[PDB]
């Protein structure tokens, strides 16, 4: 039960941080699309 | 030589265009009207043969 | 008002037709100059 309860409380940890980590989707989103309408040479090594 | 030339054939992407349509009405049936309706205005001009114009489109995700 | 002179066409809708592939040659030349004129603008799309 040791392994079951702290991948539990691993995934608790997780759940403040999805909150801020959907935001910073959201944020990134629109950096991304603001970046597109400003027309910048995405590199190659870019990932989307 | 080129070099110049070899940088700029690497452009990003690019958007869609070159795209058309085509359609076919009885004579006076208002298919001029509400083509010209799509792009929002109230009459174009009813004629004579194959006519043409325009259909707005913006996309604010691309801008 | 008269509208049936196209049918009432003599030598048919050749003229008309010939019309038709003047402003089409037009417009293409003049697109095809535009490209390669309008080609110069992916310099600023690539930074020093």
């Amino acid at each position: 039960t040791s392994d079951a309860v702290t991948f539990i409380t691993y995934v608790q940890s997780l759940k403040r941080k999805i909150k801020q980590f959907e935001k910073q989707v959201e944020l990134y989103r629109n950096g991304q699309r603001l970046l597109e309408k400003q027309r910048f040479q995405f590199p190659p090594s870019w990932l989307y | 030589s080129s070099i110049l030339s070899e940088v700029s054939t690497r452009a990003r992407s690019k958007l869609p265009s070159g795209k058309n349509i085509l359609v076919f009405g009885e004579d006076g049936s208002g298919k001029t009207t509400l083509m010209t309706k799509l792009q929002g205005a109230e009459h174009g001009k009813k004629g004579r043969g194959l006519e043409y114009l325009y259909l707005s489109v913006h996309d604010e995700d691309r801008d | 008002f008269y509208r049936n002179a196209l049918t009432r066409m003599p030598d048919g809708p050749v003229a008309l037709e010939e019309s038709y592939s003047a402003v089409m040659g037009i417009v293409s030349e003049v697109e095809q100059y535009v490209k390669v004129w309008l080609q110069y603008q992916c310099l600023w799309d690539m930074q020093a």
